[PDB]
């Protein structure tokens, strides 16, 4: 027994006496060091307000807001112009609104996660973007209705007439919001930190839960997209003040395009660059259906 | 370690990783995109129903070819540019399979010629402006494509790829991937293939308002706009794929941008030869 072999400590152990004989476990929340010698804390990764891609994200997303809060001032100081009355002065300002609420919902993946804010993430953004996609569609489909007309109108009270163009986009709603609220009393999302992964990162995530509610908001924010191109394709022959096709065909050709290249890195990879990633899809679109539609006009 | 009293553990082949019990060594992992795997089987549909499009495409421009609407075209520029849209869904399954060592040297040139060929189409045919100057367009073609072709040619002597049987990501899976030899040839080759695409969007934008052809300039901008912006997301999608989708990311991005040169410029003109035989001379 005098005589013995010094052999190194495996990863994750540790030693700090002459002759060792053994090798300590390092304890929980805890890894070896370099050279196997004392223990050191772990690293806990998230999308941090510290690091600039944080500061940056949040930087974009002010710009947006701005600009978005730029275009309603004008619809609101040239409100009578025959251009801008050409479209739907009330359903373009609802749309507005809408799209202030979509750039806000990208802020609810920047920090720490917790609890209300992993159960808020997703369905902020998934009624937003519906309710975008209803007034397009709505405001659409009136028009066509106005320029298919053969015998005149005959609606029987001016007030209620209005009544139909803010009662079909919540109509439209209604059946996400069913979704998500039955989806969160049922089994609503929660905080889950990971550590089996990798052995030296300790890493903070939501847990969906359920996820057969994904797959149902998916298809139909998905359907509606296919109901946008149908009727922007039927729309194709009315004149150039009403016209609203081309920008119809972009924006949404633009939402399918990010959401269908960013499938397999969200699929695969896992940590920090998934949120990253959902930042900037959800960014992307936002400016995206910003500035087809409204900017021609905010230009003329 | 295998026997009683054991005085040390024995380490592992470089080739093998250990049991759950430490007993003994068994095989490593490949992992690679497969031809089996359930997200191969709809690119590889995909892409065969694109080819399949491309051949009655080319079916009907070359059978009703005794037409005023064909002929208004150029048939040979035509032709020229379903050959390059044939190979380039052709070129993608290309993506799909066990790395060898020409694939890896093969991968990225073919597209590129491919779509240098495609894009030097269309801007020999943009409203005549550009070949008013000054048959004279295969030169001008050819002349675009040698230039690509070059820089292939010094690229692959210089620095061929080759497969890389990489160890350094999963420690018990062996990752299968390509070294993309030097990067000054990559983005030389990237730069031009976007630089022609620049002018002849260019050129096109000018010309948009010329109704040639049932307004043919049209859809060539709509179709160099659709390349930007699929090409300008492939950005962070390729920079945040670790592992076996890189090759899935870069084969969706090539199936979407043919399909977008192919339907632009030719459904409305296939719509038109197939059915209502009503244009003839007057309205092309
Ligand atoms: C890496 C990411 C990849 C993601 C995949 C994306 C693939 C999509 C890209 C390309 C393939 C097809 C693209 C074709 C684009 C159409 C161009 C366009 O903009 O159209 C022009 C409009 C406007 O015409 P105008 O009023 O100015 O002329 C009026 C003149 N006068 C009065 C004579 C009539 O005319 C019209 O017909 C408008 C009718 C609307 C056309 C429908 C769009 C077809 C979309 C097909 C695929 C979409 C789903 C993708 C699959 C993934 C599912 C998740
Ligand atoms: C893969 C396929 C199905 C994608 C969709 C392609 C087809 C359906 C789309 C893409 C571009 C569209 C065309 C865009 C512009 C025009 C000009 C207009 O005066 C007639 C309709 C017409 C000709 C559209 C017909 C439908 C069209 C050809
Ligand atoms: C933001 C997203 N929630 C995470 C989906 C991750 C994903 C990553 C990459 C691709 C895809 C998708 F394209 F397959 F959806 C999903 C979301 C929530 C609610 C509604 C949505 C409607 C449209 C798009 C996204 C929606
Ligand atoms: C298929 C595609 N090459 C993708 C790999 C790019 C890359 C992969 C890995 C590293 C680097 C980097 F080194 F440049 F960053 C770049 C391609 C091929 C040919 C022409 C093309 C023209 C336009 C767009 C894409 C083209």
């Amino acid at each position: 027994t005098c005589c013995f072999e010094c052999v190194e400590c495996p990863d994750g152990e540790y030693s700090d006496e002459t002759d060792a004989s053994a090798c300590n476990k390092c304890p929980d929340d805890f890894w070896s060091n370099e050279n196997h010698t004392s223990c050191i804390a772990k690293e806990i990764e998230f999308l941090s307000w510290t690091e600039p891609f944080g500061i940056a994200l949040t930087l974009f997303a002010v710009l947006g807001i701005f600009l978005t809060a730029f275009v309603l001032g004008v619809f609101i100081k040239f409100r009578n112009t025959p251009i801008v009355k050409a479209t739907n002065r009330e359903l373009s300002y609802l749309l507005l609104f809408s799209l202030l609420c979509c750039f806000s919902s990208s802020l609810f993946f920047i920090g720490e996660p917790q609890d209300w804010t992993c159960r808020l993430r997703q369905p902020a953004f998934g009624i937003s973007f519906v309710l975008c996609i209803s007034c397009i569609l709505v405001k659409t489909n009136r028009v066509l209705l106005v320029f298919e007309a053969k015998i005149p109108t005959s609606f029987h009270r001016k007030w209620w007439g209005l009544n139909l163009q803010f009662l079909l986009v919540f109509l439209c709603t209604f059946m996400q919001i069913v979704i998500c609220v039955i989806w969160l009393y049922t089994a609503p999302p929660s905080s889950y930190r990971n550590q089996e992964l990798e052995d030296e990162i300790i890493f903070i995530t939501c847990h969906e839960g359920s996820l057969m509610a994904l797959g149902f908001l998916i298809g139909y924010t998905c359907l509606l997209a296919a109901i946008c191109f149908f009727f922007a394709f039927k729309s194709r022959k009315l004149p150039e003040n009403f016209n609203e096709a081309k920008f119809i065909t972009f924006s949404m050709l633009i939402f399918f395009i990010v959401w269908i290249s960013f499938i397999p890195a969200y699929a695969s990879t896992y940590g920090k660059f998934v949120s990253a990633v959902e930042v900037i899809a959800i960014l992307a679109a936002s400016f995206g259906l910003l500035a087809c539609i409204f900017f021609n006009k905010i230009y003329i | 370690s295998d026997e009683t009293d054991a005085s040390a553990c024995n380490k592992c082949p470089d080739d093998f990783w250990s049991n759950e019990n430490h007993t003994s060594c068994i095989a490593k992992e490949i992992e690679f995109l497969s031809w089996t795997e359930p997200f191969g089987i709809a690119l590889t549909l995909f892409a065969v129903l694109g080819i399949f499009l491309t051949a009655f495409v080319l079916g009907v421009f070359i059978k009703f070819r005794n037409t005023p609407i064909v002929k208004a075209t150029n048939r040979e520029l035509s032709y020229l540019l379903l050959f390059s849209l044939l190979c380039c869904f052709s070129s993608s399954l290309f993506f799909i399979g066990e790395p060898q060592d020409w694939t890896c040297r093969l991968r990225q040139p073919a597209f590129g010629i491919s779509f240098v060929l495609c894009i030097s189409c269309i801007l020999v045919k943009t409203n005549r402006v550009l070949l008013v100057f000054e048959n004279l367009q295969f030169l001008l073609v050819f002349l675009c494509t040698f230039m690509q072709i070059v820089i292939c040619v010094i690229w692959l002597y210089t620095a061929p790829p080759s497969s890389y049987r990489n160890q350094e990501l999963e420690d018990e899976i062996i990752f299968i991937t390509c070294h993309e030899g030097s990067l000054m040839a990559l983005g030389f080759l990237i730069g031009y293939t976007c630089l022609l695409a620049a002018i002849c969007f260019f050129f096109a934008f000018k010309s948009r308002k010329l109704p040639e052809n049932f307004n043919e300039a049209k859809f060539i901008t709509f179709s160099m706009l659709i390349f930007f912006i699929v090409w300008i997301s492939f950005i962070p999608a390729y920079a945040s794929t670790y592992g076996k989708f890189v090759s899935a990311v870069e084969v969706i991005a090539i199936l979407a941008a043919s399909f977008g040169l192919l339907a632009c410029i030719f459904f409305n003109k296939i719509y038109i030869i197939l059915f209502k035989p009503s244009r003839n001379t007057i309205e092309e």
